[PDB]
DNA sequence: CGTTTCGTTTCCTTGAAAA
DNA sequence: TTTTCAAGGAAACGAAACG
């Protein structure tokens, strides 16, 4: 067979001239057609059986000739398929997608062009035989023959309706004119007549032919190959349906041959839907006939969107409907449904900035809301008069498109919490923004007027942003279409930045930040902002007031712990990004806004705190202490370094952490939560560094012999944790504070695990000609760490590890001599997650016991566990 | 999923153990 | 260690809309 | 009838799992 020799590997070969030859030579030869025609399809299949000329001569024993060649696959082992996975892979199989798929199907798709030339298509006789053997050949059970029997007929079937049309719009309808024009007035030709009349004939009787051909290959092939039981020979049947319906309009686009989609948009298989939701879309650009699908299969269409087993269906489900609220054939009552899609249940799956799989859910159902904002946007303008005037001359345009996507995002909202589980307010905002995010490019251009929006000095009437509880939804919606602006696109975003920046001071000016709802978007736009979109903008001027009036907010109200307060990361943000900017007037602020803090603490623990006081409230001070001043300088710390005169940590070390045991019997379970020592690791982790700043100072010029005193902060810092530690470790058990004193605990021994690592770190990070340094470092420091703390740090981690086995419910092995009552552990509402807060602790741990601080016997009861808790306890043991 | 949290880990322990950005670049070891 | 499978980014081709 | 933009797909590099 030298057919196949010139087909599977030639690439840039013409594919017409080679037709010619076996069209003129079947007039010439007859069975030496056929042969090499068969024999070119079984190639394909993986098999070395043949078909002679004798065989495929016999042209009405089809049904033998082609069960004779049947065995020889069957009974045949080794078999592989060389189109169907060059078709899906070029670089994997040995034929490539180029010389077996493209040329391939052109061979086919344009085989009837050449026929027309030589006068073999009408002559007939030979499209009879074509149709005896593809029939017979597309009916067997092995996958292999049947797939490329059907494909074959299908590559036919698409240029009949082209041709069909050609031939009705360019010979028919052009040779209707030309007899028309030979009829008026008293004047026939006779001569033409007849050669008009003859060439019409033909014109029309092409057309039944070809029609034929078509209802024969519809009637016995398509009908009986869409309910086939594999998959891709199931969608490649419906693939080239679309071709056929888009060409051939008067025998194909009808009612009865348009069920066969509302048929298999609910099936078994997951590669036909796929195939029917991306050609359904083309059906509507076309345009009663073609309604009459929509309006009894929409809902289906909706169970589809919703409710589908396969992710890469609704995306194009919704873009068919899409189009179906653009047309208008979706009710109100059934947009709701939809519209509530970008709510999905899942938080923050995948990833955002990447474009994944949950972001082009979210961007078609964005595309999908731009048409019915449209579509009611310009309904809503003819039903109710325009008044003459508004705010500034008339905003016809963006005042009416924002007023009403006020209500739908809010009713989307709605309609998805009513059905769900109510939650909390913070696990609104974040779908609010995932959702919001992206709505962008949807509503981009007409932003600015949401802005003044904000400051509602001016009114306007509706007849048949106002209270508080709508102001926050309105913020937080604006404020994550502010983030999510910047990740999708280009040139849509330096707009909206030179648009929107100047109008933040008015904002935080006109609306009161007196509640943290307020403050919570309108800071998280400001993340979003650098040096380049504040410079390029030419309004750096206002950043300098801008810093000032957060400040303001920031000392007048008070802030707690991050478990309650929303505020803690709030202002952590808002610093770490305005650090970031790296200016030095911004600095300056901050450390005077530190200094005057400082100030207001000292001037609170020396008469507030005092010992020499019989107030017994301590529970109603100690919060106020740590949300006034103490979780503030907690958070400026961060990125502005502070600094402590010892005479203030003497009266704050003094008043308050070596006094905390008879403070401790009027603590609640709320009061203890507030309390962290993160701030006295901050004062050594400074006082650690800005010495580090001065070992930078070897390479210049200009030690002044403190070295004993610049100690004694630190050292005073150690000794009163490691007393604190000691005091807490003898305390009443009872069920009541059992939480909040292993809480405590837990705490300090973090802060103390933290400055006792750094300053083993600063040690022996040191060079080995400061000597001078060295010896006051053991001279200043007699213990790092105390062995009764050790006791106190074993206990906090067997409390953690039990804790964890209560959890997992799995026992411990221990020692003997051990306090084996805390196996069945209380409920503790300080741990929100135990697994984390247990493999940190369990890594501090190791930490100090890899700088030697630990003794061995700790190693031992630490590591004995290691099987019991997982891979992650062993990772600790050994790495 | 719940036991299988290698990756996790390492976020979880630079999020929950530093908050300032200076120090903990040379109060961490290697 | 090296492989293998999956996810991401960039470029190329085809199609869809407007002048 | 031609031009431009976008959308889908394929190639290539990278990451994670896996053996």
């Amino acid at each position: 067979t030298e057919l196949f020799d010139i087909l599977s590997t030639s690439e840039d070969v013409s594919i017409e001239e080679l037709l010619r030859e076996w069209l003129e030579t079947y007039s010439e030869n007859r069975d030496k057609f056929l042969q090499e025609f068969i024999n070119l399809l079984l190639n394909c299949c993986g098999s070395v059986a043949r078909v002679e000329d004798h065989d495929v001569h016999s042209n009405e024993s089809s049904n033998e000739t082609i069960g004779e060649i049947q065995l020889l696959f069957q009974r045949q082992k080794l078999h592989e398929f060389y189109l169907l996975i060059s078709k899906e892979n070029k670089k994997r199989k040995n034929f490539k997608m180029g010389p077996l798929y493209q040329n391939f199907a052109e061979f086919m798709t344009k085989l009837l062009e050449v026929a027309n030339d030589l006068q073999l298509l009408y002559v007939g006789n030979l499209v009879l035989d074509l149709l005896t053997w593809l029939s017979s050949f597309s009916v067997c059970k092995i996958r292999c023959f049947r797939y490329i029997s059907t494909l074959t007929l299908y590559l036919f079937q698409d240029y009949l309706t082209q041709q069909a049309v050609n031939l009705e719009k360019n010979y028919l309808a052009k040779l209707s004119k030309q007899l028309s024009l030979e009829e008026k007035k008293k004047r026939p030709n006779n001569k033409t007549l007849e050669k008009l009349e003859s060439t019409i004939a033909e014109t029309q009787g092409s057309k039944v032919v070809i029609d034929s051909i078509i209802d024969n290959i519809v009637k016995l092939c398509f009908v009986h190959r869409y309910k086939d039981v594999s998959d891709l020979i199931r969608s490649e049947s419906m693939l080239h349906l679309s071709i056929w319906i888009k060409n051939y309009p008067e025998y194909f686009l009808k009612v009865t041959f348009l069920k066969y989609f509302g048929w298999l948009l609910s099936d078994n298989s997951v590669s036909v839907r796929l195939q029917v939701t991306k050609i359904l879309p083309h059906l509507i650009i076309q345009n009663s006939a073609i309604r009459q699908v929509f309006e009894r299969f929409k809902t289906k269409i909706l169970e589809v969107a919703i409710r589908d087993v396969n992710l890469d269906v609704r995306i194009h489900s919704i873009q068919v409907l899409t189009e179906a609220s653009s047309l208008g054939y979706l009710d109100d009552s059934e947009i709701l449904i939809i519209s509530s899609l970008m709510f999905d249940e899942e938080f923050d799956p995948f990833k955002t900035s990447s474009f994944n799989k949950r972001s082009k859910f979210l961007s078609t159902v964005a595309k999908f809301l731009a048409r019915v904002i449209k579509e009611k946007f310009d309904e809503f303008i003819k039903t109710h008069e325009d008044l003459p005037k508004e705010v500034d001359g008339l905003e016809v345009g963006p005042v009416v498109q924002v007023g009403i996507f006020i209500k739908i995002l809010n009713d989307s909202l709605i309609y998805h919490l009513k059905d769900c589980a109510e939650v909390d307010s913070r696990t609104k905002i974040r779908m609010l923004t995932q959702a919001a995010e992206f709505l962008s490019p949807y509503i981009s251009t007409h932003l600015k007027t949401i802005c003044n929006l904000l400051i509602s000095d001016t009114e306007s009437n509706e007849l048949i942003p106002i209270d508080r509880n709508s102001t926050i939804l309105y913020l937080n919606v604006f404020h994550g279409l502010c983030a999510g602006a910047n990740n999708p696109k280009i040139q849509t975003k330096d707009s909206v930045k030179e648009i929107v920046l100047p109008l933040f001071y008015d904002l935080l000016n006109a609306a009161s930040i007196e509640s943290a709802d307020i403050l919570c978007p309108l800071l998280e736009s400001f993340i979003t902002f650098s040096l380049d979109d504040w410079i390029s903008i030419g309004y750096e001027t206002e950043l300098k007031k801008i810093t000032d009036k957060t400040i303001k907010a920031f000392m007048d109200s008070t802030i707690g712990n991050s478990k309650v307060d929303m505020k803690y990361d709030i202002f952590a943000k808002f610093i770490h990004h305005i650090h970031h900017f790296e200016k030095k007037e911004l600095q300056e602020k901050f450390l005077n806004q530190i200094a005057t803090l400082k100030i207001h603490l000292k001037k609170f623990l020396q008469e507030k705190m005092d010992p020499n006081n019989s107030r017994d409230d301590y529970k109603d001070l100690t919060c106020s202490l740590y949300e006034l001043y103490i979780n503030k300088l907690t958070i400026l710390g961060r990125d502005y370094p502070i600094e402590v005169d010892e005479e203030l940590l003497q009266l704050f070390l003094n008043n308050f952490v070596s006094r905390i045991p008879i403070m401790f019997q009027d603590f609640d379970d709320s009061t203890a939560q507030e309390i962290n020592f993160k701030m006295l690791v901050l004062l050594a982790t400074w006082n650690l560094e800005k010495w580090r700043e001065i070992i930078e100072k070897v390479r210049d010029y200009e030690i002044s012999k403190d070295l004993r005193s610049v100690w004694k902060p630190i050292a005073a810092i150690i000794g009163r944790l490691n007393t604190l530690v000691i005091s807490l470790a003898a305390t009443n058990e009872t069920f009541e504070n059992i939480n909040s004193l292993f809480y405590l605990k837990w705490s300090a021994c973090t802060s103390l695990m933290d400055i006792i690592v750094a300053i083993k770190i600063f040690e022996l990070k040191l060079p080995a000609d400061a000597t001078t340094w060295r010896y006051s470092m053991s001279e200043q420091f007699p213990f790092y760490l105390h062995d009764n703390a050790s006791k106190v740090l074993l206990k906090i981690f067997l409390y953690l590890e039990s804790l964890f086995a209560k959890q997992v419910d799995v026992q411990l092995e221990r020692v003997a001599d051990e306090d084996a009552n805390l196996n069945d552990l209380p409920e503790t509402g300080f741990f929100e997650n135990i697994e984390t807060e247990f493999l940190l602790f369990t890594v501090k741990l190791k930490g100090l016991m890899k700088l030697n601080i630990l003794d061995e016997r700790f190693a031992s009861r630490v590591a004995l566990n290691k099987e019991k808790l997982g891979p992650l306890f062993k990772k600790i043991v050994d790495d | 999923p719940t036991n299988f949290t290698t990756k996790r880990l390492w976020s979880e322990i630079t999020e929950s153990m530093s908050y300032l950005p200076d120090p903990i670049l040379k109060n961490f070891l290697s």
